[PDB]
């Protein structure tokens, strides 16, 4: 692929199922949306 | 499909999930359209003779 965009953020475990194309949430509406033509991967790790 | 109205599936399901059920209806309407054109070409050949 050409380039990669790595976005660094902390999301609690209620909203981690709303990171997917075409979702609805607190962060998944008014902050960070994923369109239906978006292609990529989601990497998570426990920072507790 | 669950509903036969194209405006209903846009108003119900998720936009990943609604593209399956709309494309079942478009494929079903094209097979009924392919049924109609194939019969009218043969009836045009029977009326030609």
């Amino acid at each position: 692929f050409t380039n990669v965009y790595a976005d660094s953020f902390v999301i609690r475990g209620d909203e981690v199922r709303q990171i997917a194309p075409g979702q609805t949430g607190n962060i998944a509406d008014y902050n960070y949306k994923l369109p239906d033509d978006f292609t990529g991967c989601v990497i998570a790790w426990n920072s507790n | 499909a669950i509903s036969s109205v194209l405006n209903d599936i846009f108003s119900r399901l998720d936009p990943p999930e609604a593209e399956v059920q709309i494309d079942r209806l478009i494929t079903g309407r094209l097979q009924s359209l392919q049924t109609y054109v194939t019969q009218q070409l043969i009836r045009a050949a029977e009326i030609r003779a």
